[PDB]
């Protein structure tokens, strides 16, 4: 369906560290482009999270943290808290259709 | 301040054309990028449509390659999507997010930039194709 | 003419405190500036290059610091962070032209450098073109004490970590970007 894929669904007990991999294909992220992250709480309208596949914009905090390692591409969360039980979406730039990618979807909760 | 709030979604007979709206404030719309990303009803997010700067450069994605069609206004700060010949599979909550800006490289022609994501997004009207 | 001394330099500031160095009344060429595949990214926002031949040379301004490799996109116009809230804030306007390019033998050896220091916490984010040099303590939490750096007291700096075992998006990226203006 999707161009990129990732596990639809993990989750874990709180105060710990859960790995949201995000991997595709060498034509989109191994190209040289770079990742992206969003989070969708339920019902309502997507945020930006992480872009530059490590940075973080005016407001969230130090908790969201991610990285780029070679063609796949993870985001982690340190400290986790029962106040984020959204959904997390990676996107990239493909070169080949020349158009934006998006993931699966990933449905963390807390326990 | 800064806020994208759309209006335009209703019951469409699969066949029948529809022009989506998305107004823009609380920032510089006249030299911004813009992009459309849809959401199916419990799917993922997918992506729709870009326009540039200027309104020269322009693309779109897989499902809708040549019956979408883009266009903008910098005056009254607004940006719209025409469409024709429309399918069952395009029932989806529509969003308008807000791109980067865009720059020139050293040959000098102005390149969509490709490394950035969508930074505010809008609050996003549901459009509805049924029999 | 003007600029030779700006790109092939062996020191550097540190991003808290760059150096702005103007140059006027002296002709510039910019065909030094492209032309040359050496650079990462050549990202100019306003006017074009190969264009940039007329009356600008009033006054441009070449700022210059130290970033890690995956910040470069914060020196974009807009784009919120942490190194473009409290160190350097570009407006929504006029950049001239970020530049950046990938430095891994010149500003890193194998010891661990962590030379190069950036802000962390800074109230009252930043204005367009605007540097902070004031070392004080952040005191977000109880009374303003004189400075014990205990808990909920911060210290404003922080180094970096710069090992030639790192990937890509944490290598030092030695940043200028220029600025042009008028009369
Ligand atoms: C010093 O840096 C400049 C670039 O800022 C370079 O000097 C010239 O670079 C152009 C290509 O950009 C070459 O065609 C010229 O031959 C260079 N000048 C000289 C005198 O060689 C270069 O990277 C650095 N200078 C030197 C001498 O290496």
């Amino acid at each position: 369906q999707s161009v990129l894929t990732q596990p639809p669904s993990v989750s874990g007990a709180p105060g710990q560290r859960v790995t949201i991999s995000c991997t595709g294909s060498s034509s989109n992220i191994g190209a040289g482009y770079d990742v992206h992250w969003y989070q969708q709480l339920p019902g309502t309208a997507p945020k930006l999270l992480i872009y530059g596949n490590s940075n973080r914009p005016s407001g969230v905090p130090d908790r969201f943290s991610g990285s780029k390692s070679g063609t796949s591409a993870s985001l982690a969360i340190t400290g986790l808290q029962a106040e984020d039980e959204a959904d997390y979406y990676c996107q990239s730039y493909d070169s080949s259709l020349s158009g934006w990618v998006f993931g699966g979807g990933t449905k963390l909760t807390v326990l | 301040q800064v806020q994208l709030v759309e209006s335009g979604g209703g019951v469409v007979q699969p066949g029948r054309s529809l022009r989506l709206s998305c107004a823009a404030s609380g920032f510089t719309f006249s030299s911004i990028a813009m992009h459309w990303v849809r959401q199916a009803p419990g799917k993922g997010l997918e992506w729709v449509a870009v326009m540039s700067f200027d309104g020269s450069i322009k693309y779109y994605g897989d499902s809708v390659k040549g019956r979408f069609t883009i266009s903008r206004d910098n005056s009254k700060s607004t940006l719209y999507l025409q469409m024709n010949s429309l399918r069952a599979e395009d029932t989806a909550v529509y969003y308008c997010a807000r791109g980067v800006q865009g720059y020139y490289d050293r040959s000098g022609y102005y390149n969509l930039d490709y490394n950035y994501g969508m930074d505010v997004w809008g609050q996003g009207t549901t459009v509805t194709v049924s029999s | 003419c003007p600029f030779g001394e700006v790109f092939n330099a062996t020191r550097f500031a540190s991003v808290y405190a760059w150096n702005r160095k103007r140059i006027s009344n002296c002709v510039a060429d910019y065909s030094v500036l492209y032309n040359s595949a050496s650079f990462s990214t050549f990202k100019c926002y306003g006017v074009s290059p190969t264009k940039l031949n007329d009356l600008c040379f009033t006054n441009v301004y070449a700022d210059s610091f130290v970033i890690r490799g995956d910040e470069v996109r914060q020196i974009a116009p807009g784009q919120t962070g942490k190194i473009a809230d409290y160190n350097y804030k570009l407006p929504d306007d006029f950049t001239g032209c970020v530049i950046a390019w990938n430095s891994n033998n010149l500003d890193s050896k194998v010891g661990g450098n962590y030379n190069y220091l950036y802000r962390l916490f800074r109230k009252s984010n930043l204005k367009p073109f605007e540097r902070d040099i004031s070392t004080e303590i952040y005191q977000a939490g109880s009374t303003p004490c004189n400075g014990v750096e205990g808990f909920n007291c911060y210290f404003p700096l922080q180094s970096y970590g710069f090992q030639p075992t790192n990937g890509v998006g944490y290598q030092p990226y030695r940043v200028v970007v220029l600025s042009f203006e008028l009369l």
